[PDB]
Parts: structure tokens; sequence; C-alpha cells
């Protein structure tokens, strides 16, 4: 058996669709389905605050009492009594009357607290006050109108305390904020607080606190929205990136946002892509591009890379994609033997292969460079993959080899499994270049060489179950992609099937049902040479 | 005995066959009777295999212009016949009733052919029955016409089952039946039609005429004409369209329904007056009264038949034509039968062909 | 901020201001260079003012002030957030200039009764005969009806009679036949039975012949049907094939037209396009920077560890030190009780550990002071970025010139 | 003279109707007569058949008379056999005829299937056409690939020099990047200083504990004798002397760095005050400009 | 038995709410099982699902940060084994031949994909294969538009009745098949 060149089945995915598809009936107007929906002053002051909170005369009388009580309180220089009793009366005051009534209290609070550190001793009281505000106040714009809150913030010093306030404030904001819109002032204040949080961060702070804080930030972030203003949105993002360096996941959100903006902009333009559209496109591209390096989560960064890729594919940026691929490639060696997630170490190779899998498909979707060697990139990636220190259970390598042949098969196709928009691929140029086809086949054969080598090595290795599965796949693939009109390859497929059976660690049930499937497929007319195979395939069995 | 076998071996005018080949088509394949190419086309129209599986009813029996015909289809079951045969439909043609005995001799013929493939040996069996009214089989225990008197074929019908199914619809059926009136039966299952309809000559059978049983009539003009040759008639059908036609039918039975239909004048001639109440009573008992089997029910219907015949009998004179009587129907009305009994007497004297005009 | 220096290049290119050779930094500039840029900036962006002041450099110093005041106004065109004016417009720190420049770059007894009777009589005479004729006609019609029925009746009886006659003929013939057979009944019976059975054998013969004749006909039929279908399928397939290939070829020609015309567009585009420094170059630069970030971040990260372990080492040391001194000082005092000079050694114990604390503290202080040094040096950097002394020299000579100028102006006010 | 036209008119109508109806009578009567003869004829024929039938009946009675002379069983068997042979002759002869008949029929049917066939040349020419289409399609695909090559070349050429718009994001990135550069690196080296600090703290913790334990034991040994105890007093004064020398070296460093710090800080403050002077002098000049322009207003009004 | 199957919600980045009438169609409780092929992305989206019905299963797609979701699962309802994948595992995305390869690996009667981004529902080899599409209509990079689509099916022993929901503005279109276990 020489280096017998693989040659492929030909398939009309459209005809295959029409055969395999079930045609569902469009269901009738309003028809059934299972979920069709067919004695000091302050002491009495506070005591009175309790009684009034419980029971009170009419609002006008409450107002009178407010004036009298708070006036005396302003006269009351003693800050501790002042803060203690005011905290109780505040709830009742905000409960009945509008903002300004309390705003007076705010002013006098600022006055009494300002001259002396004791307000820092009163930090809890300040917190409870704001929490009470939270319960009673819910529309942001009024708080912005209730500008006293800014002096309130300014009064503080203790970063931590402030941060606590921020957490509470923003969670309440989230509970209230359900409107995806904008207000520059609203943004300004929020952003200021956000930076307060961000700068509060240090390298030393607990990652969990970091995470939660970030996540909250992230929530409002999702809420941030100015509708149809790609450039404003963009810029805001840029600076956001600038400041909010303190946690990457957060930044990924921005990344995602970029993507969303870009893609939707693309869709609404409907191919009617002006200079503006394409520049905007490229800018999203870059911003994103530059981001990943800044990032850390390599695996994540990789899928991010491929998204970057595909959007560039969506956006006509070939060599750009190439760069990203080079990057992915560069990350490939980076992938360590074990990676830690959830605090725990897991065999990454499984995961990276999963990526690789979707990437490979992604491969053929690319239009290549004429200058660059026709899919050289592909080989580089695979070769490097093999260069990784794969231990035993390399067989996953072999899985990829298999699948790579499936890809090679698509390249072999004079027409590809899908064709995307304006996207071009070597098919779209070459229309079945015999030369390209042959070179591809040669590449396949290279893989097939590796296939034979390791499989029989595994035979030397008594890895009869794993090797057996590998042969299982090999024959399966040959079936999907091949023509037994290479009688030689058909026979080698028999060699496989019985070789697997002669070592015998394979599931004989698998093999039996497999053979049954072989005959069931073989039944079709072209499959008569598969019928020749399936009968010419007897089967040695554990049974 | 033997005279009946010689008659029957005239009547059994021979075998039909149709099949299908692998080139793509169902086909007639040769066999052994006195052919009639027109009637041959008619039988082809009988052929269930003509629709490869509309309902590939595996057996049919039939009668045409008093000539009976008998049919088997098994597509192709496991046998050593020529594998070109994709489908098969064996038939015979007759003037005689023993569908079961035909089923036997045919099963003999068929299995013999299923071993050999040759129809000519099976024709040897045709010849054997021809010569003897009997056949041995290599494939089977032997068959004798002595095995299966026609009255055995007549016993097979359960009248109880039908009358328990049809109640006063059976009073409709009765009043059409006795008076020589045009009876239609519809069920899409030819098997059920065959069973029910062949039971229908059993009803009143002592008033013997078995030739009536044309178990498969087509709506073709020639076939409808042939049924027109009949007057008291029962023809079987598997589609509703015959219900359209009380002009054509005195009764439409949907056996798919368990329903029986009254023709326009029959709505008086079969109106529930005195005799038809008597019949309502008798048929309620024929469901309900257990004492008497189907043939015994025929005996008690023969009691009613002798009642009506003897009502006619002294009131009627026996003509110079000798065979039959001429009825003073005016004197029968002077008897003053309550109106439905007197009407049934008149209509049966028509059915007896014993009128005076 | 050399990347920003590349933005300078960018800004110069967009403005159409040159990049003279050493004009690679803000450091190079004179005020005119910038303020010219500002002229370009609004003259692009707000020409209404921006047309106002030529890129021609002024020399009326008052015009320098006032044109510069127009620059402040140009900021007032939107309000770049910082302070404005000729003071700035004289030669500020490069950060400031850079920032503002960026702000710019972005937005880019009467006769009848006697005789009439005899006349109408003529009607009546015919009317009666008419009715009588009609009577006779109806009569004959009835006769024809009855006779036709009777005729058909006779026809029916004739048909049945014929039937009976035929039956009699057959029965009579058979009876004669039986009479013919009467003399040799047994022998005739056996002979005839044998004859019948042989004739049936002869029938069997013909059935075999006719069978065997029959089979070839069917086999040929089958053959012709099979070739019929094969032809029909074949034709259908070639037809479908060529339909599809034609349609695809059509689409390919359409695309060829589109491609060719676009290609010439691309020719025009090649004609148009500039040849600047590439996307790649900045890509590389960024990545370099990226690496920088990674490396020093990672170095900080090692340092994070180093701190962690170093402190826990110090912790262990502190515990061992405290317990060490407790045990040691206890024993030393126990010994000191013996003798005044042992007490002197104990004195040296306490004083030594004190001096240890002293030195440690001094080291701490040194660290703090050197942190101060960092701060001060940063501030120095700040002020030299303020070009601070040179800007002294600038404002001294400027204010000198303008004080002198204003004194001349006062003189002219009094003179003129 | 009393006379009517209706007499005339309807008289003529009546004569026409009489005559016409009478002729209808004559024809109908003739038909009656013809059918009468016809019917009577049928009757005669019927009588004729009856008479012949009666002769047949006479003949049957006589033939039955002859038959009576022997065993009816034997006669019946013979008759049956006669009918049997008769039937055999009939179906066999008929069947011969049908053999020939059906042979001819199939012969004719096959003659149909032959003349039906006695698309292929079409199929060949279709193959040729098909091949031609594929062939020009391949050459077309050649042009596609080539044009596409140009497409990619020109695209890359466009894009290699990104849009000023693109540069926008570029530089702001750079800007944060510088910010980071600085922030990070300064953080970094300051924490390196922190390292120096904790490093030195650990070093002297170690040296302190070690010397402490050593001197503790040397005390324990020395105190045993007054002479060695006093020797420990002197040697420890020497050790504390070296320690104090380390203290004094650190203090000297403190003072030197303090001097540097003082000098630079003072220069800093000098420069601060001077920078304030320069902004003041900035204001002074702007005052000089305001004065200048006021004087200019005066000067232009006065002199001009 | 009422069971809900979904994939590739892309909630935070692409699809931070489900649309109105589709949400509305999610009545809680009249669903027995919930199966997600992945890229629903968030634990809180899963919370919304688990509150839609408790019997949730999720296989790991791309963006689902809970890597602890299995790559695949064989779920079983009625009389059918039912294979679960994020089609990011599917070699030529969508190859029927590969799909049967999967079936023969796992001997399952049904399979559901999600990563593929057409509406897909092929049964051939007497084995059935599904793409609901993204029920949030998360953009298909290969494609110009996808309406969000989702299916519930009446799985009844050896038989399954499909309900193929499509939201078209206020138009919730639905299609039915019955799949069976011959």
């Amino acid at each position: 058996m020489a280096v017998f060149p693989w040659h492929s089945r030909n398939r009309n995915y459209k005809a295959e669709f029409a055969s395999c598809r079930l045609e569902a009936v469009p269901l009738e107007f309003g028809d059934y389905h299972p979920l069709k929906p067919i004695f000091p002053k302050h002491l009495l002051f506070r005591s009175l605050g309790l009684n009034l909170a419980l029971a009170d005369p009419p609002e006008s009388d409450r107002l009178q009492i407010l004036n009298e009580a708070w006036k005396v309180i302003t006269k009351l220089k003693n800050p501790q009594d002042y803060i203690n009793c005011a905290e109780v009366w505040v709830e009742y005051t905000c409960k009945h009357f509008t903002k300004r009534e309390v705003n007076t209290v705010l002013a006098d609070v600022i006055k009494h607290m300002t001259p002396d550190r004791a307000f820092e001793d009163s930090y809890p009281q300040l917190q409870l006050i704001i929490k009470k505000v939270i319960a009673h106040f819910h529309d942001f714009s009024v708080l912005f109108s209730v500008e006293k809150f800014l002096p309130f913030l300014d009064m503080f010093q203790k970063e931590s305390v402030r941060v606590e306030v921020c957490k509470c404030i923003m969670d309440a904001f989230i509970k209230h904020q359900q409107e995806p819109t904008k207000d520059p002032v609203i943004l300004n204040a929020l952003l200021h607080v956000c930076k307060t949080m961000h700068d509060s961060v240090n390298a030393l702070t607990l990652e969990d606190e970091k995470r939660m804080l970030s996540y909250l930030i992230n929530g409002f972030i999702k809420m941030v929205s100015f509708g149809r203003d790609f450039e404003q949105q963009l810029s805001f993002y840029v600076e956001s990136r600038s400041m909010f360096c303190n946690l990457e996941p957060v930044l990924v959100q921005l990344i995602h946002s970029v993507n969303r903006l870009a893609m939707e902009t693309r869709k609404v333009m409907k191919g009617n892509h002006s200079r503006k559209t394409a520049a905007f496109v490229r800018a999203c591209v870059a911003y994103c591009f530059i981001t990943i390096p800044s990032l850390a989560g390599i695996f994540t960064r990789l899928n991010l890379y491929l998204h970057s890729g595909q959007v560039a594919l969506a956006n006509q940026c070939l060599s750009q994609a190439d760069a990203f691929f080079k990057a992915a490639i560069s990350l490939v060696p980076e992938v360590p033997k074990m990676i830690n997630i959830d605090g725990k170490m897991r065999p990454s190779e499984s995961f990276l292969l999963e990526f690789l899998c979707n990437f490979f498909s992604t491969l053929l979707i690319v239009p290549d460079h004429p200058e660059h060697g026709v899919l050289f990139l592909v080989r580089e990636l695979l070769n490097v993959i093999q260069d990784y220190t794969w231990e035993d259970n390399s067989d996953e390598k072999i899985r990829i080899y298999t699948c790579v042949l499936h890809l090679l098969s698509a390249m072999s196709q004079e027409t590809y499994l899908y064709h995307i928009d304006k996207v071009d691929s070597n098919d779209s140029l070459y229309g079945g270049d015999s030369k390209f086809l042959a070179e591809n086949n040669k590449l396949c054969e290279t893989v097939m060489a590796q296939i034979l080598e390791h499989l029989k090595t595994l035979a030397k290795d008594e890895a009869l179950k794993r090797q057996s599965s590998l042969g299982l796949s090999f024959f399966n693939s040959i079936l999907a992609h091949g023509d037994l009109r290479n009688n030689k390859l058909n026979q080698l497929s028999v060699n496989l099937w019985h070789l697997a059976q002669r070592h015998g660690c394979a599931d004989t049930r698998t093999m039996v049902k497999t053979l049954e499937y072989i005959k069931k497929q073989s039944k079709q007319p072209d499959m008569t040479h598969l019928t020749e195979l399936a009968l010419r395939l007897p089967l040695q069995t554990r049974t | 005995m033997a005279a009946a076998e010689v008659a029957d071996t005239q009547l059994m005018l021979g075998v039909g066959l149709i099949e299908k080949d692998t080139n793509g088509e169902v086909l007639w394949v040769w066999c052994y009777p006195s052919t009639t190419a027109t009637l041959r086309n008619l039988l082809l129209r009988k052929c269930c295999l003509t629709d490869e599986n509309k309902l590939l009813h595996p057996f049919v029996f039939g009668q045409y212009r008093r000539t009976w015909f008998y049919i088997t289809t098994i597509e192709v079951p496991d046998s050593s016949i020529l594998k070109k045969v994709t489908h098969f439909s064996i038939v015979l043609t007759a003037k005689d009733f023993n569908p079961e005995k035909y089923a036997a001799f045919t099963r003999i013929l068929c299995r013999m052919y299923l071993k050999h493939g040759s129809p000519v040996k099976m024709m040897e069996s045709y010849i054997a029955v021809l010569t003897k009214g009997i056949c041995q089989s290599e494939e089977n225990g032997s068959f004798l016409s002595k095995d299966f008197d026609a009255r055995k074929a007549y016993l097979a019908g359960s009248i109880k089952d039908i009358v328990s199914q049809f109640g006063m619809e059976t009073v409709i059926l009765h009043t059409a039946l006795m008076l020589k009136k045009r009876i239609v039966v519809y069920h899409p299952k030819i098997e059920a039609v065959q069973e029910f309809t062949r039971t229908l000559p059993a009803l009143v059978w002592h008033r013997q005429d078995w030739t009536i049983l044309h178990s498969y009539v087509h709506l073709n003009a020639d076939e409808l004409e042939a049924l027109q040759m009949c007057t008291g008639y029962v023809a079987g059908f598997v589609d509703l369209e015959v219900s359209n036609r009380p002009d054509l039918y005195d009764v439409f039975v949907n056996l798919a329904e368990s329903e029986i239909t009254i023709a326009p004048l029959a709505k008086e001639a079969m109106a529930m007056g005195k005799l038809h109440k008597e019949m309502g009573q008798l048929i309620v008992q024929s469901a309900e009264d257990p004492e008497k089997s189907e043939s015994h029910v025929i005996q008690d219907i023969a009691l009613k038949t002798r009642e009506i015949f003897t009502n006619l009998a002294p009131f009627s004179e026996v003509s110079a034509d000798g065979e039959k009587r001429v009825l003073n129907l005016e004197a029968l009305k002077q008897k003053r039968f309550p109106p439905a009994t007197e009407n049934f007497l008149y209509h049966l004297a028509a059915a007896e062909q014993m009128l005076k005009i | 901020m050399e990347e920003a220096d590349r933005i300078l290049i960018h800004s110069l290119r967009q403005a159409g201001t040159a990049v003279p050779p050493d004009v690679q930094t803000l450091r190079a500039f004179t005020t005119e260079l910038v303020v010219e840029a500002v002229v370009r900036c609004l003259r692009v962006i707000n020409p209404a003012v921006g047309s106002g002041l030529s890129p021609l450099l002024p020399l009326a110093m008052s015009a320098r002030f006032r044109l510069a005041m127009s620059l402040a106004q140009a900021c007032m065109d939107l309000g770049y957030p910082l302070e404005l004016g000729y003071q700035n417009f004289l030669y500020p720190s490069e950060p400031d200039l850079r920032d503002l420049l960026l702000f710019l770059a972005e937005r880019l007894r009467r006769p009848e009764q006697v005789t009439w009777a005899a006349q109408e009589q003529e009607l009546e005479s015919l009317r009666e005969q008419l009715e009588g004729v009609n009577r006779s006609i109806e009569e004959v019609e009835a006769d024809m009806k009855t006779l036709g029925v009777s005729f058909v009746q006779a026809e029916s009886e004739c048909r049945h009679s014929k039937l009976s006659t035929a039956e009699r003929e057959q029965a009579l013939r058979l009876k004669s036949r039986a009479v013919e057979l009467l003399p040799d009944g047994t022998a005739n019976l056996a002979k005839l039975q044998l004859v019948v059975e042989n004739s049936a054998q002869r029938v069997i013969h013909l059935a075999g012949q006719w069978e065997k004749h029959r089979v070839p006909l069917l086999a040929e039929y089958r053959h012709l049907r099979k070739l019929q279908d094969c032809r029909e399928l074949e034709s259908s397939r070639r037809l479908a094939e060529i339909q599809e290939l034609h349609q695809s070829v059509r689409a390919a020609a359409e695309e060829a037209r589109r491609k060719e015309e676009v290609y010439k567009q691309l020719m025009s585009e090649l004609e148009t396009l500039p040849r600047d420094v590439s996307r790649l170059a900045y890509t590389q630069r960024i990545l370099e920077i990226v690496g920088n970030i990674r490396k020093q971040k990672e170095e900080i990260t090692k340092i994070l560890s180093d701190t962690k372990e170093l402190q826990k080492e110090i912790n262990s040391l502190s515990g061992k030190l405290d317990r060490t001194f407790a045990v040691t000082d206890e024993l030393v005092f126990k010994d000191a009780k013996k003798d005044d000079a042992v007490r002197k050694a104990y004195k040296y114990l306490a004083a030594l550990h004190e001096n240890c604390s002293q030195l440690i503290q001094t080291i701490e202080d040194t660290g703090t002071i050197m942190r101060e040094v960092r701060d001060l040096e940063e501030q120095i950097e700040t002020e030299l970025g303020k070009k601070t002394l040179s800007n002294l020299e600038k404002i001294r000579e400027d204010y000198r010139a303008l004080r002198q100028e204003n004194a001349g102006l006062l003189g002219r006010v009094r003179e003129a | 003279l009393g006379t009517s036209q209706l007499h005339r008119r309807k008289v003529i109508s009546l004569n026409k109707q009489i005559a016409q109806k009478t002729k209808h009578l004559e024809e109908l009567r003739a038909s009656h007569t013809s059918l009468q003869a016809r019917y009577n004829e049928a009757k005669k024929t019927l009588t004729e058949l009856k008479t012949y039938s009666e002769k047949l009946d006479k003949e049957q009675a006589a033939l039955e008379k002859i038959e009576s002379k022997a065993d009816p069983s034997i006669l019946q068997n013979l008759r049956a056999l006669v009918a049997m042979n008769e039937n055999l002759k009939s179906q066999e002869q008929e069947f011969k005829a049908h053999c020939r008949e059906e042979m001819t029929r199939l012969q004719q049917e096959i003659e149909n299937l032959k003349a039906e066939r006695a698309a292929m040349t079409h199929d060949e020419d279709l193959d040729r056409r098909y091949n031609m289409e594929k062939e020009k399609l391949y050459k077309i695909r050649l042009l596609q690939a080539r044009r596409n090559r140009e497409i990619a070349i020109l695209h890359r050429k466009i894009d290699e020099v990104p849009s000023r718009a693109e540069l926008i994001q570029y530089q702001k990135r750079f800007i944060e990047l510088y910010r980071q550069i600085s922030a990070v690196h300064k953080e970094t080296k300051q924490f390196f200083t922190l390292y120096n600090t904790l490093d030195d703290k650990k070093v002297y913790l170690e040296k302190e504990i070690s010397l402490l334990n050593s001197i503790h034991e040397n005390f324990s040994q020395a105190m045993a004798s007054p002479a060695a105890r006093d020797q420990f007093l002197r040697q420890m004064e020497q050790i504390v002397e070296g320690i104090k020398q380390s203290r004094m070296k650190m203090e000297k460093k403190k003072q030197e760095n303090k001097m540097r710090r003082d000098q630079l800080n003072d220069q800093y403050l000098e420069l601060l005050e001077k920078q304030r002077l320069y902004f003041k002098t900035v204001k002074e000049f702007k005052e000089e400009g305001r004065k200048n322009e006021m004087l200019l207003s005066k000067v232009k009004a006065k002199a001009s | 038995m009422l069971v809900l199957v979904l994939g590739d919600l892309h909630i935070p980045h692409r699809c931070n709410s489900l649309p109105a009438k589709f949400k509305k169609l999610l009545v809680p409780g009249k669903i027995q099982h919930i199966l997600c092929t992945g890229n629903l992305c968030t634990k809180e989206s899963y919370d919304y699902l688990k509150t839609l019905a408790g019997d949730v299963h999720i296989v790991r797609g791309d963006f689902d940060e809970n890597l602890n979701y299995p790559e695949q699962k064989v779920v079983t309802v009625g009389q059918f084994k039912i294979g679960l994948i994020h089609g990011h595992q599917v070699i030529p995305w969508g190859d029927m031949a590969s799909l049967a390869l999967l079936q023969r690996q796992f001997d399952v009667d049904i399979l559901i994909s999600g990563h593929t981004h057409k509406f897909e529902a092929f049964e051939h080899e007497n084995k059935f294969y599904i793409n609901p599409g993204s029920a949030t209509g998360a953009y298909n990079a290969l494609e110009t538009n996808i309406i969000p689509s989702f299916v519930l099916m009446d799985i009844q022993a050896s038989t399954v009745v499909t309900y193929v929901y499509q939201l078209i503005g206020d138009d919730v279109k639905v299609e039915r098949i019955e799949y069976k276990k011959p």
C-alpha cells in the first residue's frame, strides 16, 4: 500500500437538504399548541418621630411639626443628638413630603457635619440616611436636581465608606433603572462614582469583591445607551477602557458592545456600506484588536480572537484576520499543561481542541492572500498544534486530523458548504482548480500518513480501545467524504475494519450496529460500491 | 350426485390470472378458462391488484351475469415461483357457489404453483377437478366437492350477527328483500362486504335464488345493465356514490355505517304498518330471541313466507300457464288485511310473479 | 509622548502644514506655527471667524494679542475646558498645547242579426268537424298506444317461446344421444370416459405448447419496458444537468461583468491612493508597548509574591524575636540580680535592643524621605515641563517690550 | 247587410285545422294498421313456434319411450359423459382459437414496443454541449480568480494605509498607553522601594535575633566569672559601638538624603514661587496689553 | 410531556432580553424539561430558565463561563434518546453525515445543535436533527438576517409532535410535524 491519494465523494448539500429535511406544516390561525395562551429636646424629638411615623395628623400639621422640630434641631448644636434623632425623623419626612422639605435638612446636615471629623464617626448614620433615601427615592433625575447630594459626597473622606455607599446606590439604581437611555449629567455623576470605585481598587483587594463590584459596574454598563450614535458610543467606550482598567471582564463587555454596535450598524446599512460605514467598521475592529492583548484570559481571548476574526470576515478585513490568527497561533504555545479556573486545574487540551474544532470550520470561510501560500496558515496552526507537548491521549490530535480532512474535503468541493455575503474564498476564485485540488489531496495524504503511523503505533502500544475508536472515526470519515471507486482505499478501509476487530478491544456492539449502518447506507444506488464494501466487510466481534 | 358435478364442471368455466413484473408494470398472465375479452376487461376491473395497493385485498370472490368468479392475491409470498413475479392475483371463473371450496382448490393450485412455478401442472389440477369434481394435492390434503356441499356454503352466514347489528334497518332490508327489490350494500372493506353480502342470500334462503350474489359490481354501464337484469337484487360496493341513486336502488346499505336506506315508494311499501310491525317484532326477536340459529331464523321466516303464500293461495287461481298462480288481489283486499300486510302481499305477488293486471 | 508626536505628523498632514525636519515635536515650534494651525482649524471648521486672520504671521504686537484673543474665541467656539489666551498662546507647556491641538484636530230589424248569423254559421259548421276530427285523432292515438304495448307483449312472448324452443332442441338432442348409447351402455361408457380423459391429456399438451410459446413474448415485453424506463430517466437526467450548467454559466457571466467594471474602479482607486506609513507599523508599535505592559505588570506580580513571602518571613522573625527577648532578658535579669556588673550587662541588653529600634526607625525615615525625593523630583519635572525659568525669561522680555510700548502709546495719547 | 269578417277568418282557420288534424288521423291510422299487421304477425309466429315446440315435445316423449328399455343409471352416466366430452371439445377448440388469438395479440403488443423504439443522439449532443459549458466555465473561473487576485491586491493596498478615522482610535489608545506606561512603571519602582524596605527590615530582624541569642549565651557564659562578665561588658560595649556605627552611618545617610531633599525641595518652592511670578508677569503683560490697546484706542483716535 | 429546548442565547453581548411575545409564550410550569445547547452565556439567564421550568440541562458552548457544563448529553423523553451538542463541535457545521456520525457514537434518536445558524430540522436515516435557531435571533455571522425561532414538541413515547415557533413582528408563526419511533 503506497501513499494512495485520497479522493473525495461529491455531495450536493442542497440535494442532501431536500432529502433529509422534514417539511413542517404551517399551522392554522389560532390553532392549538400546548402553551398557546388561548428632659432634653432631642429625646422628645426622636420619640415624636417614632409616634409620627406610626401615626400622625394631616400633612399640613406634619409640615408644621417639621418646621418646628427641624428649626429647633438647627438650633441644637450637639451633633450626636442631631444625627441620632434626625435619622429617625428622616424616614417619616421623606415618606410624606417632597424633596425640598428634606433638602433643607440636607443643607443643615452639611452645616453641622462640616466643621468636625465626628461626621466620620457618623459614617454609619450617613449610610442609613442614604439607605432611607433609597427606599423613599427612586427617580435619578430628581437626585440630580437634588444637587445637595454632591456636597453630601464631597463631605466624606473615607474611601471605603464611600465605596460602600456606592455599592448600595448602584444596586438600588439597578433595581430602579430599567430604561435604556441617556442623560449626560446622569452619566457624568455615575462615571465619577464609578471612577471612585475603580480607583478605590488596588492590586491587593480580594478578587471576589473586585468581581462583584465590577459586575455591578458591568450591569449599569449594559444599561448605558445613546441609541444611534456610533461615534459617541465608541468614544465613551474608549475612555471607559482608559479608566476602567481595573478589571478585564468588564472590558470584555465593552468588547462585546463594540461588536454589537458594529454588526447592527452593518445590518441596518444592508450592504450599503459607505466610507463612514467601513471606517467605523475598521475602528471597531482595531479597538477590539488592541484590547485582547491588554486582556489576560487566554482561552477566552482566543474565542474573542475568532469573533474578531469573523466580524472582520463580516467586514472585509482579510489580513487583519490573518494577524489575529497569527495571534491565536502565538497563544497556542502559551496554553499550559493545566489551567486554573474556579480555582481548579483541568486538562485544557480538551478545551483548546474544542476551540480548534470551531476554528477549523472557520478556516475555509476565509478568503486567503494570493501572496501567502494557499492555506499555509492552516498548516502552521496544525503543525504547531502537534508541536505542543501532547502526552498520551494525543488521539484528540487524531480527531482533529480527521476533521481536518473533512475541511480538506470542503476545499476539495468545487462548491463550499456555505457561501457568505460578499465573502470570497479560493473556490470563489478558482472554481475547482485541479492544481489546488491535488495539492489539497496531497496534504490530506500527509495527514493520512500520520494517521497510519500513529494508529499502528497504538497497535504496538496495546491502546486497542483508543486506537479502535480512532479507526472507527477514520473509516467513518472515509465514508462521509470518500468514493470507493478508489478500490484500493475501499480495501484499506476493510483492512481498518478488520484490523480493529482483530485486536478486538473495540465495542463489538458499536461495530455490529456500525456494519448495519454501512449496509443501510450501502443500499443506495451509488452506494452499491458501498454495498460491495459492506458485504465485503464481514466483522470480527467480541460476540 | 355426479350429474351435479358435471353441471358444476361446466359452470367452473375456468381460471383467471393477473400479476406484475419488474420492468415496472402489473400485467395479466395466462391461465385456463373460456375467455371473454370484454368480460376479461371487466374482471381486470375487478382486479384489486389493478391498484398495486389501494387496498390489496388478498382474496375476492365474485359473480357476473350469474357466472361466479373467484380470486386470490398475495402479491408474491415466499415461494419458488419465477422471481419476475412481483405481484400475483389468481382467479377463477364459474357459474357456481362454494367460495370456500374454491378457496381450498385454489390454495391447492396456488401452493402447487408456489413450489413449481409452472401453471400447467396447476392446470393438470384444473383438469383433475374437471374430470372428477375432486383433486388430490402434492402440497396438501386432498379436496372433494363431496367435502363441501353447497348447503355448507350456505350455512356460513350469521343472521343473528347482522340482525343484532341492524334492528329496524333490517326491517328496511327485509321489506326490500322479500318483494324482489333493488338492494345495495356499501362498505369500503371488500372483505366485510363479501361476508355481509354473501350472508344476505342466506336470509330467506328457502326462497332460493343464490345466483343473485354478484359480490362485485362496477358502476360501468354494462355492469349496471347486468344488475338491471336483476330486479330483486343485491350488488356490493365500496364507495358512497351508489347511495346517490335511489332511482337505481330500492335500498342503499352503508355497511360502513350499519345503515339501510328506503326508496321513494318503498317508504309506503315498507312503511311500518301491520306486516312491517310484525317484521319489526320478528327482527327485534332475531336479535333478541336466542332460540333459533341463522338457519332456524330462516325457518321462522319461512313460516311467515308460507303465511303470505297461503294468503295468496286460495285467493289465487293457477293459470293456464300452469307453473304459477293468478291472484285475485281484489279478493285479497276483500280479506281486508290491514294495509301494510295487504301491501306486502301485493308486492310479494309481484315478487312471486303471480300478479293479475 | 512620541506616539503623540506621530499625531503631530498626522495633524500636520491633515492641516497641510509641513513637517519641517526637526519639527517632529511640539518643542520645535514657534507660536505662529500653532496659531496658523488654529487659523486652519476654524477656517476649516468655523470659517466665518476662521477666514478672519491670515496664516500670515502678525507683527503689530497688538495684532498678535488680538489674533490670539481670537484663538481664545476659537476655543470659545466650543470651550475646550481649560484657560485661554495669548499668554498660553505664547509658548505654553507642550502638554497644554498638545491637548488643545487635539481639541482642534478632532472636530475636522237590423241586418247583422239577419245575415251575420248566416256568416257565423260558416264558422260553426267547421268548428264541429274540427272537434270530431280531434276526437278521432285521440282515438287513433289510443289505438296506437294499446297496439304498441300489445306488440311489445307479443315480442316478449316470442322471445321466451324461442328460448323454450332452444331448450327443447338441446334436451331432445341429448335424449337422442342417450338413446344412441343404449345398446352398449357399459362398453360405450368406458370407451367414452377413456376418450374424455385422453382428450384432456391433449388439452394438457396444448397448454404446455401455448405456455412455452407465451413466455418469450413476455420476456421480450419486459426487456422493452426496462429499456424504455432507462431511456426516460437518462434523458431526464441529461436535460436537468444541462439546465443547471447553463444557469450557472449565466450567473458567472453576470459576475464577470460586475468584476471587470469594479476592477477598473480599482484602477482609479490605485491612482488616487496615498502611500503613507502602514497599519502594520502602528500595530507593531502597540504590540511592543503591550509587551512592555505585560512584562512590568508581571514584574510587579513577582514583586507581589516577594512582598507576601518577605512579610511572612518578617512575621516569623518578629515572633521569634519577641519570644527570644522574653527568654533572654528573663535569664539576664535573673543573672543581673547576682551582681552590679551583670546588671551592667543587662543594661547593655536593653540599650542594644533600643539602638536596634533606633537604627530600624532611621532606615524607615530614610525610605520615607526618599519617597519625598521622588515627589519633589516629579514636581521639578513638572515645572521644567513648564519650561519654567525660560518662561520667566520670556515674560520678562515680553512685558518689558510691552511696558515700553505702552509708555510710547501713553506718550502718543498725550501728544496726539 | 249584416256580415262579419270573423266569420271569414275563423272559417278559414277551422278548415285548415280540420284538414290538418284529419291528415294527422290518417297517418296515425296507417301506423295503427301497420302495427296491427305487425302484432298479428307476431301472434302467427308465436303460434308457429308453439306448434313446432309441441312437435319437439312429441319427439321428446317418443325418445323418452325408447330410453325406458334399460337401466336409467347406465343411460344417465352415458349422457353425463357425453356432456363432459362435449364440453371438453368446446373449451379445447375454443382455447386453441384463443391461443392463436392471444399469441397474435402479444405479437402485436411487442410490435408496439418495438416501433416505440426500433434521445441517444440527443443525449450525446447534450453531453457535448454540457462539456462546452463546463469548459468555458472553467476559463471564466480563471478570469474570476485573476480578477479576484487584483481585487485582493488593490484592497490590501487601500487598507495598508488606514483612514485618518482609523488613526483616531489609534492615538487615543496610544494616549492611554503612555498613561499606563508611566503609572505602572512608577508604581513598580516605588514598590521596588517597598521591597527594599521590607528587605532591610527582614535582614536586621535576622541579624538582631541572631546577635541577641549569641550575646545572650555569651552573657550566660561570661557572667559565670566576674572577669569574663566584665570582659563581656567591654566587648558588648564594642558590639553596641559597631551597632551605633551602623546607626550613625544610617543617620548620616538620612542627613545626606535630607540635605538633598532640602535643597531640591527649596529649589522646588523657589520655582513654585517663581512660576507664580511668571503667571503674575503673564498677568502683568496682559495688563500691559489691555493698557496697550486702550492707549491704542486713544492713539488711533488722536493721531489717526 | 412538555419540554423546552433552546440554544445560543448570547444574552449579555447580543441579546439582553428575549422579545415580547416570545417571552409571553414562555408561560412557566407547563414545561417539564429544559435543554440548552449552550451559549446562553449567563447564570442569570439560566436563572430565568430555571424559573421557567426546573428541569434544566445545559451543555458547554463557547461563551458559557460555567465550563462545568458537559460538552454533550443524551437526554431521553417519550421513547427517544436525544443527543445534545453546541454545533461549535460540529465539524463542517451542520453535516448530516457528521450528525449521523454523532448518532452512531451515541445511538440517540434526536439531536439538537444551536451553534448552527439557520433554522434546521432534518430527519433522515430515520434519525432526527434540529436547529431551533437562536431564540433571541443572535446575529449569524455567516448571514444577513435570522428571525429568532424556537420549538416546543409534544414528545409522547414513540412519537413527538413538533411546534415550531417563529416571531415575525407580532406574528408568532408555528409549524408542526410528528416525529415517531418506527
